[PDB]
């Protein structure tokens, strides 16, 4: 009859292999949530291993056919991209809400009415979260970033190193903090530049009270280390004068030939003499420099070092106070290079790392930058150490950006399914049913916590249910809402006094990300694949 | 026709197995090496997939040419890396921790513990394991040469080169003192770059020296250069002293009779001009990166100067310095400064068959040459890889003064003290805590494994002998097997090394037990 | 894991464990579910499944269906194994207990997603299926005067109830009527082959009639047969387990003679040993002769020239129903042909059915036994209305077992939800949950049921819910008028026992298939 | 106990939590599993419970066996070792009977 | 090949069973030794049957020689890595 | 729309329920009826041309290649080799109609044919299956009944 080529499901078939889908994705990930989450093996059928507990790592690393589990894995990357953390939560939640509206579909709900009941019931959790469950962290101070990095490192391969390592990121962020203009405090991360190098232990990663490069000195013969340096950034290489495209030399008398040659270097030899006549110490350059001007560098005792990354030099130069220049050309026609041209660090040292070597620019001055060398036990940890230490940066950048935190541990998603299982008797007539399948799914990541932790999930929920209801019913028992979980000794716990915080803003975006991916997924009732 | 949600090559397993998996390629990644280790170890034949031979016994050498399939193999081989490279001695112990703790950490996994408790458990055995390290060691003079040559011959009495302990020792010292720089406030050893171990096959081992200079595999480019210079002043250079083209296109246009010849003419102007810039400096020898022209070699000869050219870069920086020189690009800047002065003799002599170059009685210099001559090729690279380890231990002694004993004595100190401070804990977690202490003992037991004594009754009197008060340098005699105090035998380590061997295995442990879950068989995707 | 050289268990074992390999089950019993899923209920729809060789089998009968399928999978297997029980056992429910079965592991399934430890659910479903035995049991409606006409109405209604799903629902009470009929002349034992079914192609469904006797197709008749007359109005029938031809007297007989005087005296002797066994035959007074073995041409002809009738070839049963209904004896000598071995029956007819030819004992006062004779347009829609009529049969034996009776359409489901309810709302709270669920499972037959009505299910069930907790015990869907109504007072009626073998059956398969942690497949052997 | 799903070799299915008829219908290839087994099937005949006590003792007296082997014992002392402790464990059974 | 991917990190040297892409017999029994470069999408480099121009027991650096005959090549250690949104710094603006 | 149900798990172990599923079809619902209707619709139709006194023979040729000029609808339908199953029970239709009455097995199929197509656009406008075979049989009743009311006696 269609006489279509290629493949047709429709009806329930079709809307059950999409749950079966993100079910098969949510669980994929559903065993690393958590402190008693555990970490993921992963090989490329080459021999690279990518030890990770990052959900958004996971589901990228991943190679997936089905439709709807591409859309939960570009839902994770989407969490990962715009708040950084809860890159799993956002997955779980997505796929628990796709299964309970299925259901609620299979018992002739239509999809409209269930789309309709998870927006309500997602407009009214956040503006439940936005009204009770936020803590004001202007009172708290710098326990509460301490708290929340903690928080964001625990289930990572930095958990119990939590007691040092969030300092390490507080102080790494409150360094690349700058104010902008409407006087917001705007936290720049990504200008920490995270070194790896295997070696000694964790306690041993190094927050350099500077700027860390990758990178050498390109000879042997300048000095490894100056003490009052005068950094001076360009973006052109250094290397004998070649003639462009649009020129050509053509000699008809002979006796020019060697003034021509001759001058085809003395133009770079005079080039650096401008340079290195107003005292410049240390030369970061992109591109590249050949064997005489490394020479002419060497004689004048700096530091020249080539191949500089150029997000490395725009650091370099923003905290050192330096101009990148891309030509020694002024607004006169000449060839000039101002002594206003220079940067200032208080040291430069070429430092060994495990039988190899990069350079420090210690203590700018006219800004405070910060680079993080993380020392583990192989490549593999070390890349672990490095996506969970972004996370943590993430995590305090949100924190401090928005100034409210929420109890972690489970506590928000009880509170918010007490109350919407109490609200959606206030609401329609059948889209009440969403509601209600919108506030046992948010129930997913406590269990899940509970789960992983091998614990009694159902007596453990019970009694958070429990303490959550006698908050929301009792008008005296407001602090009973920061009730969450402990998950080393099984137990309700009194999150945001036990220190256990996370960012609104995960909570609010997973929230409304994985609401948008549901009623995505939900709208589909009938698939045609053709054949390629 | 089939619909997945994965790819059909993507295989994924979970849960006790995976764990298990990974324990068990541990332990036998670590019972691949486990023969290796103490004065009385044997050693192993390798066969490269390129066709050469590797005859060695150190655990990184092992290891590194051996394809695993499992991922937790991989990360054990990566681990001996990192040891090996960072202070270059325990790569067998830290292999042998590592799957000892791993197997005490599987014994607890296999009832009802979390694994986090047990990773919380090593983490603060860590701790005081630095700690006890710390407490136990002793300072070292560094002014001592004798202190120095035993302590580097404590760490190169397991290897094939013991038999000749005072020559090797005495070579590791010399080129770790003579490499030993200091400019610009900044303290630097680099036995990386400078100190080249050069081997040619043939002669007896006990004629190896450590040479004050380099010897380079290079002759003189033409016949009538003088090979034997006693107080040779020495140029080094980069660019060629041949005449080359420009980089940008400088085509010529020839219409007149003579333009041709004047050309030519101009070009050996410009080789004898380039000459005669060197000549005004008045050297003996000129070494070049590159190529060195035939009219170039005549002139210079006409000055009588001995040329070398086409020197490997990393060559030049070693001769460098050594004689106190400065490579210079081009030869009108040279100065009287970058004229290498401080070389007191050099030499083109003739090794078999072959010519090689000696710079070899330098005043004060900061780089060296190690000249072996062995058997053959297979043992000249194992003893090179024994000077290697001899020389890093040096370094990391010179960086760090502080020693601790040898033998397993130190092992079982520790594991006596965590056990003393166990018994206090009384909590869920003491019980890992006191297992990863106690699998310290592995290394002690698996010396006296190859001593070949007895295991039980030797380890138990050991361990006896630590529980009294002042017993802390009580080891086990590598190739008696007696016990025997530290302070009278003599074998003690650098405390870098030991904290560097526990440090890795235990955070090789952690992140083994982090692990619950495999994936495999996805692509790249790049 | 590791190579380990030398492994444990042969290779290819395969060997799932854990929640995993349980979800996986309780998957795999949903999609057995889906298959019968629309065969329920007065709209339920047929199933035609095609067999390898191309045979097609239309059926709505749950176990038929389940049969039919080439089930695999362990767990899901059980499904099958307990339609088979309850067909077996009962007859009829055989798609209500795989339904059943399938809603208790999916309720359940949350909550072993979520570490919960089988056992507590094995205990719980335990619980809740004695507490609804006990309540069915109790409530069951039961008639203390053994009226015959009330017994005629119920078993005639029970038989209405149980034929109202197949495609001979329309005519639901015209066989009803010949089934209660049929099953009230079995005497003590209820034997199903003393029931015969004969299935004629051609004709209207109303065409089939219900013989008060036995009937059988014509067997193989031999030359001569025609002269035969086909009536008789008070015949004799000899019942016989004999071969009335020409042959050799003994398989390892052999005749040795010296004279033609004694070969023409064995000729002679053969032919009189023949027309001795037809003479008694024919001296024993009867006009029907019936032979399990076959009958040759030579006695043919001689019944033909006495005005007799003889079939041979009989099949063994039909010759057991004509024996039981008559009221003869099968004989294998004819030695001793009395009058109280001969069989007795008002009117033999021979009739064309449908281009067939039947032979008709009719007019058997003591008749013990029945035949129907089933007209249909294909063998398919014989074979459905066979297994509608086994159906109805079997619920009405076991309503002479027992007069026990319970209203349908869900409204027993719905009494029992709300009892379990009730009772789970008393306790600590472990249980709680698992009762509860159990309760919401016991829901799925009238949610079914108005999912194959294309009906609003959600707004019936409130409706029904709210019904039952109010009062009125036998509340169930009303198909015809999209709403609720008082089953019970509209002969909606089901023998208690269906139900409580349905909830049995159902809660011992949730339990074995709860109760198992890992599965192993061992490599198969000689697969050629 | 969890019954377990066995299917042999003849698509025959056995759900059962009884040891000796998993190990029945178990493809057992290796010896020393093998030899186990036996032993597990003999118990079986002699008395008729307690096949997986048999087996759980057996993996355990193996399992502190290795234990034993690798901190520096011989296997004649420990095969003697274990069999001074059974003759021991028979002696005092009796006393403990109720 | 081996020794050449560990010295080359732009290569892409890749190897494959001869009877899995299905040669024909002739191939089969006198051209195991095949050199297959792809450039572009298409041949540039069709060695075959490189035993007498190579040897048995050949070096890497003899086959190296060989694909250089024919321009076939196209032309610092860090510690372990380096490259770790596009928010990258400012100040006080 | 077809090969049962293809997931293969919800964890990624294999799931295997009936046996060589991935070598069996299925139809379901609405499409099942549409393509009987349709078969049947093709039957009919094809039959349809041999009724009355100028209805045109059929032509059958068996697998032997033996040639059976025909108008009978009961033998035009027997000798026909179909392979969809509703064609097969149109056919045992016909071959019942001829075993009961031995004439009209030709107008049996033409009234089924027509029957369902009525069915079909009555199914497209949302009608259930069973509602529709109920009316079938009520109006068969009266149609019946009038047939004995109209109907004449003969000698
Ligand atoms: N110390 C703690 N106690 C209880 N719950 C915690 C603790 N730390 C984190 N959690 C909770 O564990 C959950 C899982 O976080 P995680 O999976 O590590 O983040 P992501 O989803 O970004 O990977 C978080 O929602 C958090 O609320
Ligand atoms: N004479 C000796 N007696 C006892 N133990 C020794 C002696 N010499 C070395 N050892 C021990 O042997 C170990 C060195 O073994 P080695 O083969 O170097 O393995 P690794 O490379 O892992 O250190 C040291 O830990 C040291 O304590
Ligand atoms: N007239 C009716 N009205 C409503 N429901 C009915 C009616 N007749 C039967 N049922 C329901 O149909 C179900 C049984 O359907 P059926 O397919 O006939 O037998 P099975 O139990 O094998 O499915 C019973 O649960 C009964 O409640
Ligand atoms: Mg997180
Ligand atoms: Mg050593
Ligand atoms: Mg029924
Ligand atoms: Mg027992
Ligand atoms: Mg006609």
């Amino acid at each position: 009859p269609l006489s279509v080529f290629g493949d047709r499901s429709t009806g329930e078939t079709i809307r059950s292999q999409n749950v079966m889908a993100a079910a098969s994705i949510a669980n994929i990930v559903k065993s690393s949530l958590g402190p008693v989450g555990l970490d993921k093996m992963l090989v490329d059928d080459i021999g690279d291993v990518t030890i990770t507990n990052d959900g958004a790592t996971i589901l990228k690393l991943l190679e997936v056919e089905h439709p709807a589990a591409k859309v939960l894995c570009e839902l994770a990357d989407l969490q990962d991209k715009e708040v950084g953390d809860g890159t799993t939560s956002v997955v779980i939640i997505a796929a628990e809400l796709l299964k309970n509206a299925d259901e609620l579909v299979k018992q002739k709900i239509h999809p409209t009415s269930v789309i309709s009941g998870y927006r309500l019931a997602c407009k009214e959790a956040v503006r439940y979260i936005n009204e009770n469950l936020i803590v004001n962290t202007d009172e708290l101070g710098r326990d509460c970033l301490i708290n929340a990095a903690k928080t964001s490192m625990s289930s990572k391969i930095i958990g119990i190193n939590g007691d040092f390592f969030a300092n390490m990121v507080v102080d790494a962020v409150l360094a690349i903090k700058y104010t902008d203009i409407r006087g917001q405090p705007r936290y720049p991360v990504n200008s920490v530049n995270i070194l790896k190098a295997h070696g000694r232990s964790q306690m041993e990663s190094m927050l350099i009270s500077g700027y860390a490069l990758n990178c050498v000195v390109g000879s042997q013969g300048m000095p490894k280390r100056i003490v009052n340096a005068k950094i001076a950034c360009l973006d052109f290489s250094l290397q004998k004068t070649k003639m462009k495209l649009g020129v050509q030399v053509v000699i008809t008398d002979p006796e020019k030939l060697d003034q021509i040659r001759q001058r085809e270097s003395d133009i770079t030899k005079e080039r650096i003499q401008k340079i290195l006549a107003t005292g410049a110490n240390v030369i970061l350059t992109t591109g590249g420099i050949d064997d005489m001007c490394l020479k002419y560098f060497v004689e004048a005792g700096a530091m020249a070092v080539r191949r500089v990354l150029k997000r490395d030099l725009k650091r370099i130069a923003k905290a050192s106070g330096a101009t990148i220049l891309s030509t020694l050309a002024n607004l006169e026609g000449e060839e000039t290079f101002e002594a206003a041209m220079l940067g200032q660090a208080e040291e430069v040292v070429q430092e060994r790392i495990c039988d190899d070597e990069l350079i420090l620019i210690k203590n700018t001055k006219a800004r405070t930058s910060a680079s993080i060398i993380l020392r583990g036990a192989n490549d593999f940890m070390c890349d672990e150490m490095e996506r969970s230490l972004h996370d943590a940066l993430c995590v305090v950048k949100r924190v401090l950006e928005s100034k409210s935190v929420v109890p972690g541990g489970g506590a928000v998603e009880a509170a918010l399914s007490i109350y919407l299982e109490n609200y959606a008797t206030s609401m329609g007539s059948r889209e009440q049913l969403a509601i209600a399948e919108f506030a046992r799914s948010l129930l997913v990541i406590p269990n899940t916590l509970a789960v992983n932790a091998a614990q009694d999930s159902t007596d453990l929920v019970a009694k958070l249910r429990a303490f959550h209801n006698e908050a929301q019913v009792n008008p005296e028992r407001k602090n009973l809402k920061w009730i969450g979980l402990d998950l080393s000794n099984g137990k309700p716990r009194d999150n945001k006094q036990a220190g256990v915080f996370e960012p609104t803003i995960v909570k609010v975006k997973s929230l409304k990300f994985a609401t948008e991916a549901a009623i995505t997924i939900l709208r589909i009732d009938d698939l045609i694949k053709l054949h390629p | 026709r089939p619909v997945l949600v994965l790819s059909q090559n993507t295989k994924r397993e979970s849960g006790r197995k995976v764990q298990s998996g990974n324990i068990n390629a541990a332990k036998t990644i670590a019972d691949i090496i486990r023969t290796c280790l103490g004065p009385k170890s044997m050693m192993k034949m390798l066969l490269d997939p390129m066709g050469g031979i590797v005859m060695t016994n150190d655990g990184n050498a092992i290891l590194r040419e051996i394809q695993v399939q499992h991922p937790a193999a991989k990360s054990m081989i990566e681990i001996s890396r990192t040891q090996d490279e960072e202070v270059g001695d325990g790569t067998t112990s830290v292999i042998i921790l590592a799957g000892e703790m791993l197997s005490v950490a599987e014994h607890f996994l296999e009832q009802q513990m979390h694994p986090t408790v047990v990773i919380s458990a090593y983490r603060k055995a860590l701790d005081d394991m630095i700690s006890t390290l710390k407490k136990i060691s002793i300072p070292v003079d560094i002014s001592d040469s004798d202190m120095m040559l035993n302590i580097i011959n404590s760490s190169i009495t397991t290897k094939a080169i013991s038999r000749w302990s005072s020559l090797a020792c005495n070579i590791a010292l010399d080129a770790v003192k003579m490499v030993q720089f200091e400019e610009n406030g900044r303290k630097e050893i680099d036995i990386k770059k400078y100190a080249r171990v050069e081997k040619i096959p043939g002669g007896i081992i006990e004629d190896s020296c450590v040479l004050r200079g380099v010897m380079i595999n290079k002759d003189v480019t033409h016949p009538r250069m003088r090979r034997y210079i006693k107080n040779p002043r020495i140029v080094l250079l980069d660019s060629s002293l041949e005449y080359k083209k420009g980089e940008s296109q400088t085509d010529i246009e020839i219409t007149r009779e003579e333009d041709f010849t004047r050309i030519l003419q101009m070009e050996e102007e410009y080789i004898q001009q380039l000459c005669e810039d060197i000549i005004q400096l008045k050297p003996d020898v000129v070494i070049t990166e590159k190529g060195i022209s035939d009219l170039a070699q005549h002139y210079l000869m006409r000055a009588n100067i001995t040329a070398i050219r086409r020197v490997r870069k990393t060559d030049n920086n070693r001769i460098a310095r050594a004689c106190g020189a400065r490579i210079v690009s081009r030869p009108e800047e040279l100065r009287e400064d970058d004229v290498g002065t401080g070389a007191g003799l050099l030499e083109i002599k003739k090794i078999g068959d072959e010519y090689f170059t000696f710079i070899t009685d330098c005043k004060d210099p900061k780089a060296c040459t190690i000249l072996l001559r062995g058997a053959s090729k297979e043992i000249l690279s194992e003893v090179e890889r024994n000077l290697q380890d001899a020389m890093q231990v040096c370094r990391n002694v010179l960086l760090d003064p502080q020693l601790v004993p040898g033998g397993g004595a130190s092992e079982m100190a520790v594991a006596h003290a965590l056990t003393e401070k166990s018994k206090a804990m009384t909590g869920v977690e003491q019980w890992p805590y006191r297992a990863v202490a106690q699998a310290l003992e592995v290394i002690p037991r698996t010396l006296i494994q190859n001593c070949g004594a007895s295991t039980i009754r030797l380890l138990t009197s050991l361990r006896a002998k630590h529980t009294q008060e002042n017993c802390e340098t009580w080891g086990v005699n590598g190739e008696t097997g007696t016990l025997v105090d530290m302070k009278e035998l003599g074998i003690w380590e650098p405390l870098a090394v030991k904290l560097q061997t526990y440090k890795t295995a235990v955070e090789t442990a952690v992140l083994l037990l982090r692990i619950d879950d495999i994936v495999s068989g996805h692509k790249k995707k790049g | 894991m590791m190579p380990t050289p030398v492994i444990l268990l042969k290779e290819g074992t395969d060997s799932s464990q854990g929640i995993p390999q349980l979800v996986s089950n309780i998957s795999a019993c949903q999609v057995i579910a889906e298959a019968v899923r629309t065969t329920l209920g007065p709209r339920g729809m047929d199933k035609l499944i095609v067999d390898g060789r191309g045979k097609a089998t239309i059926s709505n009968d749950g176990a038929t269906i389940l049969k039919l399928l080439d089930v695999v999978h362990p767990a899901a297997k059980t499904l099958v194994d307990i339609a088979k029980s309850q067909d077996a056992e009962v007859g009829d429910g055989t798609t209500s207990v795989t339904l059943l079965a399938a809603e208790f592991l999916k309720q359940v399934k949350p909550y072993v997603e979520e570490g919960l430890h089988p056992q507590i659910i094995i205990r719980a479903f335990r619980t809740a299926t004695q507490l609804a035995v006990n309540k069915i049991k109790e409530i069951a409606v039961t008639v203390k005067k053994a009226d015959k006409v009330e017994q005629r109405k119920l078993l005639e209604k029970c038989a209405m109830t149980a034929l109202s799903s197949k495609l001979i629902s329309q005519q639901k009470a015209f066989f009803a009527k010949m089934v209660v009929d049929a099953v009230m002349m079995l005497d003590d034992l209820l034997q199903l082959k003393m029931i015969g079914i004969k299935k004629v192609q051609g004709g209207a469904l109303e065409d089939s009639q219900l013989v008060a006797g036995v009937a059988f197709k014509k067997t193989f008749s031999y030359a001569g047969f025609e002269m035969q007359p086909k009536k008789y109005h008070n015949p004799k029938i000899a019942l016989l387990n004999v071969e009335l031809e020409l042959k050799a007297e003994k398989d390892n007989a052999e005749i040795r003679v010296h004279t033609v005087e004694d070969y023409q005296a064995i000729v002679d002797a053969e032919w009189n040993i023949l027309y001795d066994k037809l003479e008694k035959i024919h001296h024993s007074g009867a006009k029907v002769v019936l032979s399990k073995l076959p009958i040759g041409d030579v006695a043919t002809q001689y019944f033909a020239d006495r005005d007799m009738f003889c079939a041979g070839r009989v099949p063994e049963e039909d010759l057991k129903r004509t024996m039981m209904a008559c009221g003869g004896s099968i004989q294998t000598s004819v030695n001793a042909l009395s009058a109280d071995v001969l069989g007795r029956c008002q009117v033999f007819e021979e009739t064309q059915i449908g281009g067939e030819r039947y032979n008709f004992f009719t007019g058997c006062p003591k008749a013990k036994t029945c035949t129907f004779i089933l007209r249909g347009g294909a063998e398919q829609f014989m074979e459905e209305t066979e297994r509608s009529l086994h159906d109805a049969i079997m619920i009405v034996r076991r309503a002479i077992k027992n007069d026990s009776v319970v209203a349908g359409g869900g409204a027993i489901e719905m009494e029992l939800s709300k009892y379990l309810r009730d009772y789970s709302r008393t306790i600590p709270g472990k249980q709680q949950l698992l009762i509860g669920a159990y309760a919401k499972a016991l829901e799925i037959i009238p949610r079914q049921l108005c999912d194959n009505a294309g009906f609003d299910a959600t707004n019936i069930l409130n409706k029904l819910r709210a019904r039952h907790a109010q009062g009125g015990t036998w509340y169930g869907v009303d198909i015809n008028n999209e709403d609720i109504a008082d089953n019970f007072e509209a002969f909606v009626w089901e023998p208690a026992m269906v139900r409580i073998n349905a909830l049995t059956a159902a809660s011992e398969a949730a339990c074995l298939i709860v109760s198992v942690d890992e599965t192993i497949k061992n490599p198969r052997s000689t697969v050629d | 106990g969890m019954n377990k799903m066995v299917i042999n070799h003849l698509e025959k299915l056995f759900v059962t939590n009884d040891a000796a008829t998993i190990l029945r219908e178990l493809e057992v290839q290796h010896p020393a599993a093998k030899m186990i087994v036996m032993a597990s099937h003999m118990q079986e005949q002699e008395v008729g419970d307690g096949t997986n006590f048999v087996l759980v003792f057996a993996g355990a007296l193996l399992e502190l066996a290795e234990e034993l082997l690798r901190i520096g014992l011989s296997v004649s002392e420990v095969i003697e070792g274990y069999e001074i402790a059974c003759r021991k464990a028979h002696e005092i059974l009796p006393n403990l009977v109720c | 090949m081996i020794c050449l991917a560990a010295e080359y990190p732009a290569v892409k040297f890749c190897k494959v069973k001869s009877s899995v892409i299905g040669a024909s017999s002739q191939f089969t029994r006198n051209a195991l030794p095949a050199l297959l470069i792809y450039k572009g999408g298409e041949l540039i480099g069709n060695f075959v049957r490189v035993t007498d121009q190579l040897g048995d027991d050949f070096f890497a650096v003899d086959l190296e020689a060989f694909l250089q005959e024919f321009g076939l090549l196209p032309e610092v250690l860090t510690s372990v890595r380096n490259s770790a949104s596009e928010d990258s710094d400012l100040e006080i603006d | 729309a077809s090969m049962g149900t293809l997931a293969f798990d919800e964890y990624g172990r294999p799931f295997l329920i009936i046996k060589d599923q991935d070598r069996k079809s299925r139809l379901m619902g609405l499409e099942a009826l549409k393509s009987h209707i349709m078969a049947a619709k093709a039957v009919a139709n094809t039959m349809r041309t041999s009724l009355g006194p100028n209805g045109l023979d059929k032509m059958m040729v068996d697998k032997d290649g033996d040639v059976t000029v025909t108008n009978d609808g009961a033998t035009i339908l027997s000798m026909m080799d179909v392979d969809h199953q509703i064609a097969k029970l149109m056919v045992e239709l016909s071959k019942s109609q001829d075993d009961e009455i031995g004439d009209g097995t030709t107008g049996v199929v033409v009234l089924a044919g027509a029957l369902l197509e009525e069915a079909e656009q009555l199914l497209d406008r949302g009608i259930h299956p069973i509602r529709i075979a109920d009316g079938y049989e009520q109006a068969a009743r009266v149609a019946i009944e009038h047939l004995d009311k109209i109907s004449d006696s003969v000698l």
